[PDB]
RNA sequence: GCUUCGGGGAGGCGGCAAUAUCCUGUGAUCCGGAGAUUUCUGAAUGGGGAAACCCACUUACCAUAAGGUAGGUAUCUUGAAGAAGCGAACGAGGGGAAGUGAAACAUCUCAGUACCCUUAGGAAAAGACAUCAAAUGAGAUUCCCCAAGUA
RNA sequence: CCUGUAUUCGAAACAUUAGCGUUAACAUAUUAAGUAGGGCGGGACACGAGAAAUCCUGUCUGAAGAUGGGGGGACCAUCC
RNA sequence: GGGUCAGCGACUUAUAUUCUGUAGCAAGGUUAACCGUUUAGGGGAGCCGUAGGGAAACCGAGUCUUAAUAGGGCGUAGUUGCAGGGUAUAGACCCGAAACCGAGUGAUCUAUCCAUGAGCAGGUUGAAAGUGCCGUAACAGGCACCGGAGGACCGAACCCACUGUCGUUGAAAAGCCAGGGGAUGACUUGUGGAUAGGGGUGAAAGGCUAAUCAAACUCGGUGAUAGCUGGUUCUCCC
RNA sequence: UUUAUUAAAAACACAGCACUCUGCAAACACGAAAGUGGACGUAUAGGGUGUGAUGCCUGCCCGGUGCUGGAAGGUUAAUU
RNA sequence: GGGUUCUAACUCAGGUAUAACAAUACCGAGGACAAUGUAUGGUGGGUAGUUUGACUGGGGCGGUCU
């Protein structure tokens, strides 16, 4: 049946990418966060 | 509110007489109007001269 | 914002007291009111977002005196 | 990895990790100071955008073809100069819980804590008495030990 | 035995710290009124309105100004 | 309760306080922060003991109550270390909730909506309107033709999910098979977008909001609290 | 239409009915506000509530609690 | 000691000009009302935080509690 992840890259990069992520100041702070712990991939 | 009067009007007082009006009816018609001044001693000389 | 731009005066915090003395976050907002200020000096009225007590110190100190403190203070 | 200035003196071309061609007393590799180069993204700043992409305008020069080189072009503030963004803790400031404790719970506690927001400096803040004292008075601020788990 | 250790020591260049000198930017009050005090609502004081001083202020007011004013925990007088 | 083994896994630390032991000094004991060319030496501020009675003033081997000088009440070797037992404040023996609060992340599932596209084999029925002829004083009315309505009918795709068997450590964290319903509509479906947690959305089942919903998820307050349950590791003597 | 994943129904919706609100910067709803939806609509409209095609219909009670109107009197805040 | 009128505060989610929004100017309409700040009485499950005993031949109900 379906299931709950239907892949789709303008959505993910819409909703999550990097410019999403620097348009807010919540998402900067993801991104600041993200850089503190020091992961590999910063946004999808 | 002090003022000096710069003509006549009714029931406050003469021409150049320094008078009490209320607030509003200082700040909001007889000054803007150009009925009065604020009472400050640069304005009453202003006038006296 | 919700700012006196003459006297400074801003939103308060403080307490709602019941009689049973709960306490509830409140805030004590300025008595601000538009008015139109007559300056002879500029031969002009200009709208200020003022407070009671911002109007009493035209009142006292004059509109030239409180706009020259406003313009050093900034926005004009 | 390029230049130079110093150090050094026989090896060396980073590691996994060797192999090949080689470099090195005409001083290499190596170490320290300075400089040069420094793609694209990102405050990203010419516009835009699904970051690492798309699309430009303009000045000067060169080319004759469909371009190349060197620049300029964001916004805001202040009257050309600045700012922006990021990043430990500590400071100052604007907002500000609840679990919990009270063997319930509402005053109260937790606690002005967590957290959110703003913004500095090597510290910050405070600081010179419109302060205390009531003693023969003392003499700003900050921090430590007592006073005292007292009033 | 090797690298070391004790001891003695080096700098072309750049940084930093001080002292000195000089520049250019900003600053340089002159004694303090919408202030002190007061009413109402809050807040802070170890102090929960309490007999509650003192501080802060949303709201409404509002002096004296050295022959004066603030404090000394309600308040008054005296004294400091 | 434990499949077994190995490894790890539960009464701590800080401060205050009381009692006990021990050591030093002893009617006295001891310094703290600091300073120090630093375990020393200095630093006596303070603390405890040396007196109590009384709310207190006050008095003091006494004092309080009282009119009482009576009666009566209460009174007439420590200290500083070190070690140990208990207690207090802290997560306070370890493990364990359902929660509550704050700040973020989510509408690629699903709910509703917005924009913009796409789909619906095949076969039926035959509304209004219209035309003609007749008819009527005229409308009316009749008959034939014609037309193509409908949350219309039968039925594939598609959407759905009524019944049963199977499957239930599945082929599958919701399916298969055989039947079943809608199938031009309040239809289905693609792509993009909107609404966010006491909030959303809901043809309403407390449904759904990413296999999570009578208050999502993640992180943080947080080692929440747990008068409850479990566990708590060497030996011998009284 | 519905309990995705044990309930498809007599449940929800429905056309229709009634009550009631709303004169437009509407009522109402989101929002701290600005700004929105209602609606580039306007009482034959829009909201809320109940009922639920249609046919025949829909009796009595205003004491309670709401709602609407009234204000003679009683009581009654801050303030003063 | 209440009304009435006025306009000058204030309001316009009216017209005209300013490109558009907004502001501003004028006109028009309202107008010391409205609206907002402080204080205050009412209303207020719209929303929160909580309480809602124990004994008991299981609990509830009843009874009881000194
Ligand atoms: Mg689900």
């Amino acid at each position: 049946m379906k299931r709950t992840f239907q892949p789709s890259v303008i959505k993910r990069k819409r909703t999550h990418g990097f410019r999403a992520r620097m348009a807010t100041k919540k998402g900067r702070q993801v991104l600041a966060r993200r850089r503190a712990k020091g992961r590999h991939r910063l946004t999808v | 509110m002090q003022i000096i009067l710069l003509q006549r009007i009714v029931n406050l007082g003469k021409l150049g007489e320094t008078v009490d009006v209320k607030p509003g009816y200082g700040r909001n018609f007889l000054i803007p109007l150009g009925k009065a001044l604020p009472a400050t001693a640069a304005n009453i000389e202003k006038f006296e001269a | 914002s919700r700012v006196c731009q003459v006297t400074g005066k801003r939103p308060m915090v403080g307490n709602n007291v019941s009689h049973a003395n709960n306490k509830t976050r409140r805030r004590f907002l300025p008595n601000l009111h538009h008015h139109r200020f007559w300056v002879e000096s500029e031969n002009r009225f200009v709208r200020l977002r003022i407070s009671t007590k911002g109007m009493r110190i035209i009142d006292k100190l004059g509109i030239d005196k409180v706009l020259v403190d406003l313009r050093a203070q900034g926005q004009k």
